[PDB]
């Protein structure tokens, strides 16, 4: 079947040019438009342009007229998309689709002069019923993104992991868990959060105060 | 340049139920508009093209209709898997635009949140911050809101705010907020409180807690 | 060729 494979993710400082790449299978390349798309965190999507391989015709969204750059590697069947110039602006997941039927799996672009930098992990206890939380706080990682599980994944339940926000240029996320009161103190319970980036992993045994 | 509307930007239905979205353009665009998916973490998904031509191996419960102007998607008896985003888009003249979207979330019984409030981990105040965190878990509706107190003063400055997606086994919506002040600052202090003001009641839920 | 959305997967 038709397959377009993007890499999930891409870092570029600003300035610093990027190249997304839609590597195209089960189909024949120059038979069907390509079609790129940006999409913002919470927001719409933007057609940015099209081409496509038989002739290399390529119409663009005028608004990307000085930012977005459409090639093809005929031989691999790939196609790109250059950004010049990024931007704050231009962090986003981008997709490639053919006619809009067939899509891959977008590329999220992070624009970002961050320095790769590894989590402050912190264990949150409760103050001092028939349940208790306790929390996880990680703050000040980059890049994204981190794994935190709860005794190293023995313990899934009752979990919440919220999504990563942005501190500063660094990023931060928590997580709560909740177990009957009777199972901690007495058991272990430990927050754990792998950053491969930085490959640092860390352990913090969640203790009463 | 042609523009789409989506009104409302939320629906809420319990599954069983039938919708239609509304997707308005800001000019004639004869049959040339289509519908998308688009569940959390994943592409978009075709659903209707040229504005009633059904898809192959979407459910018949999905259909379109529209004129030139005016264009809804109906879906009769909402099931689980229809929950996430939906988008039109106009393919009658370049740029091609797409809608801002219309959410369809799952209803369900209204619940307060389940609060509860952390002070700053004491090996985090070596670093010279402090976060205090409050988690307001399984909660719904989504709209909530949430204020910090520090001695009884409300404080704006440096909260974090973090919601997940709703819950796919209980529909319920969980949110984290941390409030991050210097070390100095949370120690020259005494009392702090979490107030969660819900559509579940006119009081809003509090937690606090004494440093000591 | 103009382009037709989901032609590619469900034709014309």
């Amino acid at each position: 079947q038709v397959q377009l494979q993007q890499p999930g993710a891409e870092l570029v400082r600003p300035g610093a040019s990027v190249k997304l790449s839609c590597k195209a299978s089960g189909y024949t390349f120059t038979s069907y438009w390509m079609n790129w798309v940006k999409q913002r965190p919470g927001q719409g999507l933007e057609c940015i342009g099209m081409i496509h391989p038989s002739d290399g015709e390529t119409r663009l969204n005028q608004k990307f007229k000085d930012k977005a750059t459409l090639t093809l590697d005929k031989s691999s069947s790939t196609a790109y998309m250059q950004l010049s110039s990024p931007t704050s602006e231009d962090s986003a997941v981008y997709y490639c689709t053919t006619h809009f039927d067939y899509w891959g799996q977008g590329t999220t672009l992070t624009v970002s002069s961050a320095k790769t930098t590894a989590p402050s992990v912190y264990p949150l206890a409760p103050v001092c019923g028939s349940s208790v939380t306790l929390g996880c706080l990680v703050k000040g990682y980059f890049p994204e993104p981190v794994t935190l599980t709860w005794n190293s994944g023995s313990l899934s339940s009752g979990v919440h992991t919220f999504p990563a926000v942005l501190q500063s240029d660094l990023y931060t996320l928590s997580s709560s868990v909740t177990v009957t009161s009777s199972t901690w103190p007495s058991q272990s319970i430990t927050c754990n959060v792998a950053h491969p980036a930085s490959s640092t992993k860390v352990d913090k045994k969640i203790e009463p105060r | 340049d042609i523009v789409l509307i989506q009104s409302p930007a939320t629906l809420s239905v319990t599954p069983g139920d039938s919708v239609s979205l509304s997707c308005r353009a800001s000019q004639r665009i004869s049959n040339n508009l289509h519908w998308y998916q688009q569940k959390s973490h994943e592409s978009p998904r075709l659903l209707i093209r040229y504005t009633s031509q059904s898809i192959s191996g979407i459910p018949s419960r999905f259909s379109g209709s529209g004129s030139g102007t005016d264009f809804t998607l109906s879906i009769n008896s909402v099931e689980t898997e229809d929950f996430g985003m939906y988008f039109c888009q106009q393919s009658n003249s370049w740029p091609f635009t797409f809608g801002s979207g219309t959410k369809l979330e799952m209803k369900r019984a209204d619940a307060a949140p389940t609060v509860s409030i952390f002070p700053p981990s004491s090996e985090q105040l070596t670093s010279g911050g402090a976060s205090v965190v409050c988690f307001l878990n399984n909660f719904y509706p989504k709209d909530i809101n949430v204020k910090w107190k520090i001695d009884g003063s409300e404080r704006q400055n440096g909260v974090l705010n973090s919601w997940t997606d709703q819950d796919s086994k209980d529909s319920t919506y969980s949110m984290s907020s941390t409030l991050t002040l210097t070390k100095d600052e949370y120690e020259r202090h005494n009392s702090y409180t979490c107030e969660a003001t819900h559509k579940t009641s006119t009081s809003p839920i509090v937690k606090s807690f004494n440093r000591n | 060729k103009p382009i037709i959305i989901g032609s590619h997967a469900y034709g014309d």
